[PDB]
């Protein structure tokens, strides 16, 4: 039940200035990096080589070392054939990877965004222009679609290699993907617009995995009205989230924060006093 | 094509005057992936600020977490300044003794 994604980012500002970096995730833990300046993929985890033998990992990394110098060179030929929207500053993203299911098979994907809009995909055996993708991209993909080797090599990485790799990881990573990290919590209140009604704030940080329950309570009374915000990250790969509640003075007494999270059992109830 | 970065400043542990902490600045939703993040303590820049690797969400916008080691003080202000193409001028959100 995990999603392995490998996001690549190519930036082409002009004929002589291109940069392509990449970064892989297993769920919400980053496992690898490939800075444009580094000649080899760097692991960002002890177990990011999966259950791959060096000799096989090394042979795999060579592929990318070859793909890179190439995709990059071919974009330059591509770009000359860029009418009508001749607009050199080109930013292209590529999200590829595979969602790993238990009973089901795994599901693979390759999405490509041009200038931040999604425009092309690899599908089964051929690369295809997705709706909304500009008119010119059609001649390039048709001439690309004649490269049997690439499209065979892709159907391999995509279909076969990706799941092989990913299970290895869920196997070696099991240690850090199963870590139950405990949260911390503190409250604070911010006054609102011009009026005597302020809003109580509950901050909860340092928890992992992502799934956490936070909510304002009045005794056993749950406060409908509490509004949970965005999950913000921390440098240690943990999470941040804060739930606010707009009150009215007077009756802030008795309210409190109940932080429910997997690592605990007997959870944080921070009364406002 | 072009989107203005949403900015978010917050600590890692409950701040407490004098106690060491970590100030996180999470920039997001921007595009292009060309932005200069700057963390400021009272107008001065903090020398060493760590940034994560830039990646993108499935909505294709980018994101990053610049962060540093900080200490909450009754007389000290901290902030995150962002420079992005899609911003006529630099956005500075300061930090509140709560987040």
């Amino acid at each position: 039940n995990y999603t392995f994604r490998c996001l690549q980012m190519s930036s082409f500002a002009n004929r002589s200035w291109s940069r392509t970096d990449s970064v892989v995730w297993l769920g919400d833990l980053q496992t690898h990096r490939w800075s444009n300046d580094s000649a080899t993929i760097s692991f960002t985890k002890p177990w990011s080589q999966g259950k791959l033998s060096n000799q096989q990992w090394e042979k795999l990394q060579h592929m990318f070392q070859v793909y890179r110098v190439s995709f990059t060179r071919d974009i330059q030929e591509l770009v000359k054939m860029m009418s009508p929207k001749e607009d050199y500053p080109i930013e292209i993203q590529l999200s590829a990877g595979c969602e790993m299911y238990p009973g089901n098979a795994s599901e693979s994907f390759l999405h490509v965004a041009f200038q931040g809009k999604y425009v092309v995909r690899f599908w089964g055996t051929s690369w295809q222009t997705v709706p909304g993708a500009p008119s010119w991209l059609d001649l390039p993909i048709k001439v690309l679609n004649a490269d049997q080797g690439t499209s065979a090599t892709v159907q391999m990485l995509l279909n076969d290699t990706c799941p092989l790799f990913v299970r290895g990881l869920l196997e070696a990573g099991k240690s850090d993907l199963e870590k139950q990290e405990k949260p911390v919590a503190w409250l604070s209140s911010v006054p609102s617009s011009a009026h005597g009604h302020r809003q109580l704030v509950c901050h909860v940080s340092g928890f992992y995995p992502k799934p956490v329950w936070v909510m304002w309570m009045r005794g056993d009374q749950e406060q409908q009205g509490t509004h949970r915000g965005d999950f913000l990250p921390n440098a240690d790969e943990t999470w941040y989230l804060q739930a606010t509640l707009d009150v009215e003075a007077g009756e802030e007494a008795g309210l409190a924060c109940r932080v429910k999270h997997s690592s605990l059992g007997g959870q944080d109830i921070i009364l406002y006093w | 094509i072009q989107k203005t970065p949403q900015i978010q400043v917050y600590s890692r542990h409950p701040p407490e005057n004098g106690k060491p902490n970590i100030l996180n600045c999470y920039v997001t939703q921007f595009h292009p992936p060309h932005i200069e993040i700057q963390m400021l303590k009272n107008g001065k820049k903090i020398p060493k600020v760590e940034m994560s690797d830039m990646s993108f969400s499935k909505d294709w916008s980018f994101y990053i977490l610049a962060h540093t080691e900080f200490t909450p003080t009754e007389t000290d202000t901290y902030a995150c300044r962002v420079k992005h193409d899609s911003m006529a001028e630099p956005k500075t959100v300061y930090w509140d003794r709560d987040m």
